[PDB]
């Protein structure tokens, strides 16, 4: 009933920049919450960022401040993650998830996308 | 101390259904039960009423 | 700049506000009417430092 | 002009329509001679007096 | 009957206002207090009408 | 002061922002419509009363939503009579008085 | 009082309906307008009963 489509990943030298786009389709919305999680091979999922449909009490992990920026476009039903100052550990598998972040209740991550990989390396992928 | 768990960002889902999480620290419960199991992500939706 | 010291001390004085400190709470016209408004006003017959 | 007895005149000049909702202005309208062509009905938000 | 109508939920989680303020956060506590207020106004207006 | 609100908190006057003139706001005409009918078992002719509307305003609103051409037949009747109870169209005024 | 009731939110975001429908999307404007409608209909019912 729903689909999330990821794109925009690849490989770049340290200190470069990128932008990963995740498109959403199949929600009645109301309280959409689109976020990016990071999967480091040999570990589990980690929070990267999250944003609502205009709510804008955004989240960013402790070690991820400043470098990353989150943007949204409800007209296109898309969300984007601007990547700056790629320090090597940022080489990982980025996944966009969608759910609902209610003030009163909490959050659920209902659906996950196909995902894309990012490589902070001196010689590319 | 439920607040430590809520304010950890180590959980993909944290959704309460008759009590707001922020208030759990101020309440006293009669019987509390923890049900543990493994599912897949596309199925974590189904763990909710209705 | 300068911070000329020249300081003395005296206990504070007070005086009665009477019926003063009322302002037009909004920019709306009203003719021959009594209107009730809640706002940040100076209480009547208040202390008022001097 | 009214063909009313004196006591009736006092009765009609003592129960004054002034200071009663918007009906006061409607009554003044009905008693206005110099200012003609006064459409003083259509007063409020869907409220009419027959 | 007016007194006993204070025991009704009117759709809220609890008829007690303090319990419902001690379990939910503002955004939902207001939604539920609204149901209680609506029900209690309805009951009080009924009482006054009869 | 920009605008004025009368008792019951209704906007009644506004200052024109570009010339400082003061303009009264008056809601444009509205009122109920009543059908005077002798009865189905006696006739199909009818008259129409616009309860608090001046007769100068119905003819300029003949193209109202409720006024179709069949309605426009009745609305454009030559018999237009202004009474204190509104504008009556379709009824001929007479100078002789009967019981109500 | 019937007229003044038009200035009440009844829990909606604004008492002015044009503000609701020029400040929100249709689906949420519907909820807000429903709340206003319920409040105003109740006020009108009270007026008619009295």
């Amino acid at each position: 009933q729903v689909q999330l489509v990821e794109s925009g990943g690849g490989s770049v030298q340290p200190g470069g920049s990128l932008r990963l786009s995740c498109v959403v389709s199949g929600y009645t919305s109301s309280s959409r919450y689109m976020g990016w999680f990071r999967q480091v091979p040999g570990k589990g999922l980690e929070w990267v960022s999250g944003i609502k449909r205009d709510g804008t009490n955004t989240y960013y992990a402790d070690s991820v401040k400043g470098r990353f920026t989150i943007s949204q476009d409800n007209a296109k039903n898309t969300v984007y993650l601007q990547m700056n100052s790629l320090k090597p550990e940022d080489t990982a598998m980025y996944y966009c998830a969608a759910g609902s972040w209610y003030n009163q209740w909490g959050y659920s991550m209902d659906y996950w996308g196909k995902g894309t990989q990012v490589t902070v390396s001196s010689s590319g992928q | 101390d439920y607040s430590v768990l809520y304010n950890s960002a180590s959980f993909s889902t944290f959704k309460c259904y008759g009590v707001s999480p922020t208030k759990l620290n101020d309440l006293c419960f009669t019987n509390v039960y923890a049900d543990s199991f493994v599912i897949r992500g596309d199925e974590v939706r189904q763990i909710a009423p209705g | 700049c300068v911070n000329l010291t020249t300081r003395t001390q005296l206990p504070p004085a007070y005086t009665n506000s009477f019926t003063r400190g009322v302002y037009y709470p909004d920019k709306v016209f009203r003719s021959s009417v009594l209107h009730s408004t809640q706002d940040l006003f100076l209480p009547f017959f208040s202390n008022v430092t001097w | 002009p009214s063909k009313r007895s004196p006591i009736e005149d006092l009765l009609f000049n003592k129960v004054t329509l002034a200071d009663a909702g918007f009906i006061k202005q409607y009554g003044d309208c009905l008693g206005d001679i110099a200012a003609r062509d006064l459409i003083c009905a259509q007063k409020f938000n869907g409220l009419t007096v027959l | 009957t007016l007194v006993k109508q204070l025991s009704s939920n009117f759709g809220a989680i609890s008829s007690v206002l303090n319990d419902i303020l001690s379990r939910l956060d503002p955004p939902e506590a207001e939604v539920q207090i609204d149901r209680l207020i609506t029900g209690r106004l309805q009951s009080l207006q009924t009482y006054v009408t009869q | 002061q920009q605008f004025g609100r009368d008792i019951a908190d209704t906007t009644d006057a506004v200052r024109d922002p570009q010339t400082l003139e003061i303009l009264d706001i008056t809601p444009c005409s509205f009122g109920g419509v009543s059908v005077i009918t002798p009865g189905t078992n006696t006739s199909n002719q009818v008259a129409v009363l616009y309860q608090d509307v001046n007769c100068t305003e119905v003819p300029v609103a003949i193209h109202a939503d409720q006024l179709t051409p069949t309605w426009r037949v009745y609305s454009t009747g030559s018999n237009v009579f202004q009474t204190r109870a509104g504008c009556l169209i379709g009824a001929e005024h007479v100078n002789n008085s009967y019981e109500c």
